[PDB]
């Protein structure tokens, strides 16, 4: 039958200072024991007599508290518990340890969970990319000018040196919807993410501010920025990218914590948003987001480009269609390409989209030349290839061919008309601002020969 | 402020309650807080301890304390 | 075998009280141990027949109260837990030590510092911590309002008995307001700094964005704090300066106006307000005693503009050869140049330096200029601009330096960059060309080169 | 998570939103479906006010097929 404690301190006389029971003491050690290899916070046992007969572990269960401070002198911790209380306590042999780089422990740092014995004052423990540019149609002018504030920086850092040039902290993606935007902060965060002789990759979105789940959501705005501190202090590169940007704008904090990454330029904070008149001005200044890149809605050629994406040679061509082309696989995509590129982008009656009536009296009619979008082209794309299932199912032989892309394009304009999500205020803004009158009334206009109906569109 | 309590027999002789409040308004810079120091002084010398106070709007949701329902107790 | 325990009063007869195991009790003293050397707070040693036969450290873990105030004894001290409990404990003897004059240093102790604390032994231990080069040389074009600012600040302190000839107070504090790019903190730093050499002084910054923020307490105890935090250059005779940035985001607010007039009676502190819309401000603060002195940061205008960009251009960035070839070789007549047929490029009226159109409720449309619109940001924003160009200019051509080409294609970038995203506007602008006019803003939006990728906008107030 | 234990069984189920219009906090439910992405469960919703619905769960890979009952 024996006892247990917590040696405190170790002293020369082979005494031994330990937190047991109540009136915790300092305690005569058996010659079987040595007061030199004994370390701190950890726990030993004793017999009846109250002499230190072995020296074992430290303690594996308790209370968790989240460290506030690591301070000053052979580092005693300052905690804290979600009571809010704060409490000061030793640190264990194993948490100062000197043995630990940057499920495994390495050097501590502010909020970190810490597993703490508050009657003891003692904490032992701590408690825890694929797309590439080539993929991206259309887009051609925009990834260069990313590139060109992200990787020419950091190639040729001494060449910015020359010049007195801070390179940029961070970029601002903003445009309507449907390219989806987010392809193109995973492209740089992985063209960048090989510039050896993998270096990185991440991603955080917006919608996720007033979730919860684990934690309250109040500082999680900290954790992520020291998480991204890490690769900061190895010189391997980190984008620390907001989806959604435009939902956050409360603010404060984030403003802070991306000075906090200033001094430290192996970093880049990307951010995204499909309103750009929303978004806090103070983000935008010089040194935060420096860079405003516009994706915009595709043109001709740039849509093109992303159907160019989309249909791969590798895809099963109808042999009719081959055949006008002497079997020609490639010239034959690429003419199918221009066909429907072609037939998107007709100011032909029923490629008519919108009926938008000014203040001044005009009203102005809509092509979906206009209106375009990677997320429109992928699936005039998918259901064309669904025809051409349902083609191959009952007419049974192989291929995709141009008939079943133009069809789909008018079902999908057709879609569009019926139901225009795909339009934003981000929209009425450059309508409104080519014309030069303020827009009171929207519609969508259909065909009459579908089963879509026009509807009155009113956004804000 | 200065009639009534230098006149009480006077206002009691004619059936008169003294006021209780005084409201000062109208646009600034208009230095009531020196209006109001100027009466409490010319009356704080009637003889024959009238003390002095103010307080700001300023100390209100700001708190060193809690909620102002306190205040407004120990202040009176 | 021995226990420990915690000195509470020594007594003249040996006798001593210590606090050991829930309870509190009278103990003699060992022959050994001396009990005029002795303090308050240490940690004793007492055997199994409660006889004290060792004096030791004191305890440096255990629970933290923030300290408000050292009550009437100065033995004692007022702590507050963060459960909100308020509590009084016994100081201990190195707390109350006098040897400790006037940031982690050995100090006394006043409120707000956060104490190591024993609750039921009600004994107070140990504080916890928590833990302008530039000159009006360097700031452009604001000639005018380095004068004001200098009146306001240097002249009082200077002069101070003449001042005092003429009974007349020296201003409190200043404002800093006007456009939003136009001018920064770096005003208030400059005149910190050539304030701060008289002799024969410490700056102070602290900006809007950490109020609300947590980390600190939220709404609650320290604004007070960097009140005493100036306290102590403010009873030196070595002047600090209070300044707030983004104090539109302000616009709860009460405190600091009880905390201004708490410096008032202070001749040593200036505190400078920095606000970027300025119809927003509480005038309660603005009105004398507070911030006496309003200084408008006013857009910079055509010679301005030359005399920021000499800032940013400099000697020392390398120039192409041909741009110098022209010059005779001279660098300095070679960036003068280049400044001006920039910044005259800028101001210039033509059709491409279109920025807004704005309708007005009479019908009336007026067109507004980039020459109105600047600002150093957007200067800045040109500079930096240009060094990128002539930085992949080097890497495909070869040949090094910055040519003005690569500046006046800097503009025109620059400026489209504000056609499409016009986020350097605001109110306060809107405000100002209404007024101007005579007329209410009913219609606004930028406008196009059509050159560019940049599309009109509406704007929306 | 339920819905995961007939994926496997070979005997699927589907999520159905009844007035999906009334739910627009957010953002769980987008992740949640990111995460049947994988498995083949159908998640079908209904909605008489088209006009509200956030076009974030309308975007292709979430709700594909939009179809009109007139």
């Amino acid at each position: 039958p024996s006892g247990y404690g917590v040696l405190l301190a170790t002293h020369d006389d082979d005494t031994v200072d330990v937190f047991t029971s109540g009136r915790k003491m300092r305690l005569t050690c058996s010659p079987n024991i040595d007061a030199a290899s004994l370390k701190k916070g950890q726990t030993v046992r004793l017999n009846e007599a109250l002499t230190v007969v072995e020296a074992g572990t430290f303690e594996a269960v308790g209370e968790i508290s989240t460290l506030r401070e690591i301070l000053a002198d052979g580092h005693r911790a300052l905690v804290v518990g979600h009571a809010d209380e704060e409490r000061v306590v030793w640190l264990a042999d194993p948490l100062i340890a000197e043995d630990l780089p940057d499920t495994r422990p390495r050097k501590l740092r502010p909020g970190d969970s810490l597993l703490v014995d508050t009657k003891a004052g003692y904490a032992f423990e701590r408690i825890p990319p694929d797309v590439s540019y080539a993929d991206i149609g259309g887009l051609s002018r925009q990834i260069e000018q990313i590139r060109d504030a992200v990787e020419l920086p950091f190639l040729h850092k001494e060449l910015y040196r020359e010049y007195s040039l801070r390179p940029p902290k961070g970029v601002l993606l903003y445009g309507p919807p449907g390219c989806g935007k987010t392809l193109i902060a995973k492209a740089v965060a992985n063209s960048l993410a090989k510039k050896m002789a993998k270096s990185y990759f991440l991603n955080i979105k917006g919608p996720e501010l007033l979730n919860k789940f684990v934690g309250e959501t109040e500082r999680h705005i900290r954790l992520i920025f020291q998480r991204a501190r890490e690769k900061a202090s190895e010189g391997t590169p980190v984008i620390v990218f907001f989806d959604e940007m435009d939902s956050i704008f409360v603010v404060p904090q984030l403003l802070s914590e991306i000075d906090g990454v200033e001094g430290l330029e192996n970093v880049i904070v990307i951010g995204a948003s499909n309103r750009e008149d929303m978004i806090d001005p103070a983000i935008l200044r010089p040194g935060r987001l420096d860079v405003k890149i516009k994706i915009e809605r595709p043109d001709a050629e740039a849509a093109q480009d992303i159907y160019s994406k989309y249909l791969t040679e590798f895809l099963p061509v109808h042999a009719d269609d081959l055949a006008e082309f002497d079997g020609d696989r490639s010239a034959c995509i690429k003419a199918m390409i221009e066909k429907v590129v072609d037939r998107m982008y007709a100011e032909i009656d029923d490629n008519r989209f919108l009926e938008v009536t000014y203040a001044n009296g005009d009203k102005e009619v809509m092509y979906f030349k206009d209106f375009n979008s990677g997320a429109m082209i992928q699936n005039v794309v998918d259901r064309a290839k669904k025809n051409a299932i349902k083609s191959v199912l009952e007419t049974g032989q192989p291929g995709l061919r141009i008939q079943h892309l133009l069809d789909s394009i008018v079902d999908e304009f057709a879609e569009n008309e019926d139901l225009p999500n795909t339009t934003n205020p981000d929209d009425w803004a450059r309508i409104s601002g080519k014309k030069g009158e303020r827009i009171v009334y929207i519609r969508t206009l259909v065909t009459g020969k579908s089963s879509s109906a026009s509807r009155a569109i009113d956004t804000e | 402020v200065e009639l009534p309590f230098l006149h009480k027999e006077l206002y009691r002789e004619y059936s008169l309650r003294p006021p209780k409040g005084v409201l000062l308004y109208g646009p600034p810079g208009c230095g009531k807080t020196l209006i109001a120091k100027a009466v409490a002084n010319s009356l704080a010398k009637k003889m024959a301890k009238s003390y002095f106070l103010n307080i700001k709007g300023p100390e209100l949701l700001n708190k060193f304390v809690g909620e102002t329902e306190r205040h407004i107790r120990l202040i009176f």
